[PDB]
C-alpha cells in the first residue's frame, strides 16, 4: 500500500479544544525551478541546406521567399526572451540593499559570498549541470585541435545578452534587499539586516515565538546553518528539484541537437545527403534528388520553428510566474 | 568529402574508414598506415549590426579568432555576402568604426553578449542604503511622489473570424 | 556591363517606373532589405550566411585487374550470366569503351562520368550473350520475359 | 480595485489604480511613489517606566523618542503613539 | 485562524462559520442571533446547487 | 547456428570490436534495451507488444 496516513486530531465538545506543539524548528528546505528562459539559437538558412553548393543554392532561391520568414520568426522568439529577462531583472531596480559582509553571519557559515562572480551556490548548481551549446573561441578552436554547431552550420548558439557575473552581483543585491525589504518599515528601509534575521520580525511572522524563546531561537539559528549545510550536500539527483532544472538543460540541448541530425545526415536514403552529390555527374539528375531533399529539410525546420515558439510562449509565461514568485515570496 | 589530421588509435583497423554513430566518417589510414582524422569543414558564422537613424553596418563574427578572420578573407569563399559590409575578441571580431570605446550607455542595441553599442559596456548603477553593524535603522523615504507609471496591454481577447470550407477552395 | 540572374525588389511609382531597386546579394543590408522586402529595416542584430572554406588538393589513394577473361572465350547465354569479381584493383573502362562499340548505354542512379571519377570498393563487369533486338526484355526492372 | 503595494503586479513602483478601454482588450494606469534620504536611526529605546519605546510601522527614529514619518513627507507624526510595551530586549536601556 | 502550520488544530465547525461571518461581513454573531433559520437557509442554499 | 535477419543493439570498445551485444528479438527486458539505445535502462513499468 501507498498510503502514508495523515496526522489526525480529536474533535471536542467541551470549548476547549486540543492543540500540537512544534519542537523542532527544521529550517531549511529544497526548492522548485521555475524554467523561466529557453536558450536562444539562430538558424542560418541556405548553409545548412544545399550543404554551400552554389547549383542547389540556385534551386533554394525559389524557396528563398520560404527561408527568410524562418529567420525573422527564429529572430522574433529570441528578441521576445530578452524582453522577458529584462522585465525579470527590473525588480533588482528597487532601493534596497546591504553592503556585504565576509562575515555575513555571526555564527552562519554561509554559502552566499562568492569566492573572489557567480556565489558558491550558483557555482555548485552549474558545476553538477552540463551544457554544450555555449562555444566561444574554446569549443570550436577544440574542434579544430582534434562546437560542431559552426562547422555542420545547421544551427548558430546565441548568446544570453546578460552576463553571469553581472546577474551575479544583482542576487546578491537582492541578498541584502530582501532582508531591508521585508521590514514593518515602509517603503524602503535598511533596518536591522542582522544576514538575513530581519531582527525578531521574521520570527514573530512564521511562528508566535516569546522573547524568551527568541534567545532560545539565537542557539537554533546555530542548528539552522548546519541545517542549511544539509540542504547544500543534498544537490544530489535523487532530489526532484534539481533532477527540474538538469531536464531544462538537457531539453534545449536535446532540442537542437536532434533536429540539426534530421536537418543535416542520410535524411531520404536515395537523397544521401545532397541528392546524387557524386552519384550523378549529370546537374539535372542530381537537381531532381536534391529538390526533393530540400522540401523535406524545410519541413523539418518548420517543425523546429514552431516547436521553439511554442517554448518561447511557455518560457515567457514561466518568467512571469518567477518574477511573481520575487514580488511576494521574495 | 571537405574535411581536415594526426590522432589516436580508433577503430579495428582492419578497414580504414571508421564512423562515430553517424553516416559522415572519421576515415583514418588515407595515406599508406597512419591515422587520418577527418573534421568537419571550418565555417565562420557572421551577423550584421545596423542603426537605422545613422545608416551605419557593422559586421560581427562570434566565437571565431580575432586573428584567424580577415578582411575579404582568400581561403574563405564569402567574407560573408558576394561583398565584404578588427575590435578585440570579447565575444568575437567585431569590424566595426573605432575600437570598444566603452562609455556609461546602459543599452539600446541589445548586442548578443552585453555592449550598449550606442561597443559600449552597461552600468548596473544599483541602489545602496548602508546598514550599521550595531543594531540600527536606515530609512529611506522619497523626496518627490513622482506618481503616475506607464502600463503594459494585457491582450484579454483575440479577433473571432470563420472560413467556409469548399467555397474559399 | 555583364548581365547573370538575380532577384531584385523594384521600387514602382504612382508612374509605375522603377526609380529604385536592391541587388539583394551584394551586401549584408541588401540580403536584409530583400528578407523583409522593405527598402528601410528596423534596426537591430541580423545573422547573414556564414563563410565556408575552399575545397582544393582532393586526396585519392591508388593493382590493375586483368579484363583479358571478360572479352575472350565464349559468352555464356543471359541465362547463364557470367560476372568476374574484382576488389582493390585498378580499372581501364576507357580501354573496354574503346575495345567494343556501345550500341546502347543506361546507368540507373548513377553516372558514367561519376563512376569513372570515383573509386568504388567492389566492381562486377558481366559479359553474357543476348539477342540486340530484345533491348526491352532485360531491364533492371522490366516487365519482359 | 484597491492600493496594494504588497505583491505588486501593477506597474514597478502602488497608489491609485485606473482602467480604460483598448481596442480587442483592455488598458490600465497604474500610480507608483524619486531620490530617497537615508536617515540613521537607533533600533529602539527602553525607558526607566515600564512603557519602552519599540518600533511598529516605521517607528524606528534615534534620540527625543519618535521622530519618524509614515508618509513620505518629513514630519508627519509629531511623535504621538505611546502605548504598552510587552518586553525588554538585551541591552538594556536600548531594545538594542 | 491557521496564521502559522497546523499548530491550531481544530475547533467547532458551527463556531467557525459563525466567526469568519463576523470578519468576512458586517453581520455579526448577535445579529445572526437576532436572525432565524441562518442554518435553515444556508440548507437551502446547498439543497437549491 | 543458423543466420537470421535480426535487429540487433551492438556495443563497440575502444579497440573498436564488439564486445557486448543485445537481442532485440529475444526476451521483453532486451527488447525494451534496444529502446532508447541503451544497455542499461532506468526502472519503469514499459507496455510490450
Amino acid at each position: 500500500i501507498a498510503f502514508n496516513h495523515p496526522i489526525q486530531v480529536d474533535q471536542l465538545n467541551s470549548s476547549y479544544f486540543k492543540l500540537s506543539i512544534p519542537t523542532n524548528f527544521s529550517f531549511g528546505v529544497t526548492q522548485e525551478y521555475i524554467q523561466t528562459t529557453i536558450q536562444k539559437v539562430t538558424v542560418d538558412c541556405k548553409q545548412y541546406v544545399c550543404n554551400g553548393f552554389q547549383k542547389c543554392e540556385q534551386l533554394l532561391r525559389e524557396y528563398g521567399q520560404f527561408c527568410s520568414k524562418i529567420n525573422q520568426a527564429l529572430h522574433g522568439a529570441n528578441l521576445r526572451q530578452d524582453d522577458s529577462v529584462r522585465n525579470l531583472f527590473a525588480s533588482v531596480k528597487s532601493s534596497q540593499s546591504s553592503p556585504i559582509i565576509p562575515g555575513f553571519g555571526g555564527d552562519f557559515n554561509l554559502t552566499l559570498l562568492e569566492p573572489v562572480a557567480r556565489s558558491a551556490i550558483e557555482d555548485l548548481l552549474f558545476d553538477k549541470v552540463t551544457i554544450a551549446d555555449p562555444g566561444y573561441m574554446q569549443g570550436y578552436d577544440d574542434c579544430m585541435q582534434q562546437i560542431c554547431a559552426q562547422y555542420v552550420a545547421g544551427y548558430k548558439v546565441l548568446p544570453p545578452l546578460m552576463d553571469v557575473n553581472m546577474e551575479a552581483a544583482y542576487t546578491s543585491s537582492l541578498l541584502g534587499s530582501i532582508a531591508g525589504v521585508g521590514w514593518t518599515a515602509g517603503l524602503s528601509s535598511f533596518a536591522a539586516i542582522p544576514f538575513a534575521q530581519s531582527i525578531f520580525y521574521r520570527l514573530n511572522g512564521v511562528g508566535i515565538t516569546q522573547q524568551v524563546l527568541s534567545e532560545n531561537q539565537k542557539l537554533i539559528a546555530n542548528k539552522f546553518n548546519q541545517a542549511l549545510g544539509a540542504m547544500q550536500t543534498g544537490f544530489t539527483t535523487t532530489n526532484e528539484a534539481f533532477q527540474k532544472v538538469q531536464d531544462a538543460v538537457n531539453n534545449n540541448a536535446q532540442a537542437l541537437s536532434k533536429l540539426a541530425s534530421e536537418l543535416s545526415n542520410t535524411f531520404g536514403a536515395i537523397s544521401a545527403s545532397i541528392g546524387d552529390i557524386i552519384q550523378r555527374l549529370d546537374v539535372l539528375e542530381q537537381d531532381a534528388q536534391i529538390d526533393r531533399l530540400i522540401n523535406g529539410r524545410l519541413t523539418t525546420l518548420n517543425a523546429f520553428v514552431a516547436q521553439q515558439l511554442v517554448r518561447s510562449e511557455s518560457a515567457a509565461l514561466s518568467a512571469q510566474l518567477a518574477k511573481d514568485k520575487v514580488n511576494e515570496c521574495v | 568529402g571537405r574535411g581536415v589530421q594526426n590522432c589516436t588509435a580508433v577503430g579495428v583497423r582492419q578497414q580504414r574508414f571508421v564512423y562515430d554513430a553517424y553516416q559522415n566518417l572519421v576515415g583514418y589510414y588515407s595515406d599508406d598506415g597512419n591515422y587520418y582524422c577527418l573534421r568537419a569543414c571550418v565555417s565562420v558564422p557572421v551577423s550584421v549590426i545596423y542603426d537605422k537613424e545613422t545608416k551605419t553596418h557593422a559586421t560581427l563574427f562570434g566565437s571565431v579568432a580575432c586573428e584567424h578572420i580577415s578582411s575579404t578573407m582568400s581561403q574563405y569563399s564569402r567574407s560573408t555576402r558576394s561583398m565584404l559590409k578588427p575590435v578585440g575578441c570579447v565575444l568575437g571580431l567585431v569590424n566595426s568604426s573605432l575600437f570598444v570605446e566603452d562609455c556609461k550607455l546602459p543599452l539600446g542595441q541589445s548586442l548578443c553578449a552585453l555592449p550598449d553599442t550606442p561597443a559600449s559596456i552597461a552600468f548596473n548603477h544599483p541602489i545602496q542604503v548602508d546598514q550599521l553593524n550595531s543594531s540600527y535603522f536606515k530609512l529611506s523615504i522619497p523626496t518627490n511622489f513622482s506618481f503616475g507609471v506607464t502600463q503594459e496591454y494585457i491582450q484579454t481577447t483575440i479577433q473571432k473570424v470563420t472560413v467556409d470550407c469548399k467555397q474559399y477552395v | 556591363y555583364k548581365l547573370q540572374p538575380l532577384t531584385f525588389l523594384l521600387d514602382f511609382s504612382v508612374d509605375g517606373y522603377i526609380r529604385r531597386a536592391i541587388d539583394c546579394g551584394f551586401n549584408d543590408l541588401s540580403q536584409l532589405h530583400c528578407s523583409y522586402e522593405s527598402f528601410d529595416v528596423e534596426s537591430g542584430v541580423y545573422s547573414v550566411s556564414s563563410f565556408e572554406a575552399k575545397p582544393s588538393g582532393s586526396v585519392v589513394e591508388q593493382v590493375e585487374c586483368d579484363f583479358s577473361p571478360l572479352l575472350s572465350g565464349t559468352p555464356p547465354q543471359v541465362y547463364n550470366f557470367k560476372r568476374l569479381v574484382f576488389t582493390n584493383c585498378n580499372y581501364n573502362l576507357t580501354k573496354l569503351l574503346s575495345l567494343f562499340s556501345v550500341n546502347d548505354f543506361t546507368c540507373s542512379q548513377i553516372s558514367p562520368a561519376a563512376i569513372a571519377s570515383n573509386c568504388y570498393s567492389s566492381l562486377i563487369l558481366d559479359y553474357f550473350s543476348y539477342p540486340l533486338s530484345m533491348k526491352s526484355d532485360l531491364s533492371v526492372s522490366s516487365a519482359g520475359p | 480595485k484597491a492600493q496594494s503595494k504588497r505583491s505588486g503586479f501593477c506597474g514597478q513602483g502602488h497608489i491609485v489604480s485606473f482602467v480604460v478601454n483598448a481596442p480587442n482588450g483592455l488598458y490600465f494606469m497604474h500610480v507608483g511613489y524619486s531620490n530617497h534620504i537615508e536617515v540613521v536611526s537607533a533600533y529602539g529605546l527602553c525607558d526607566a517606566a515600564n512603557p519602552t519605546n519599540c518600533i511598529a510601522p516605521v517607528n524606528g527614529y534615534f534620540i527625543k523618542t519618535n521622530n519618524t514619518r509614515i508618509v513620505d513627507e518629513w514630519s508627519y507624526t509629531g511623535s504621538s503613539f505611546y502605548a504598552p510595551e510587552p518586553i525588554t530586549s538585551l541591552n538594556t536601556k536600548y531594545v538594542a
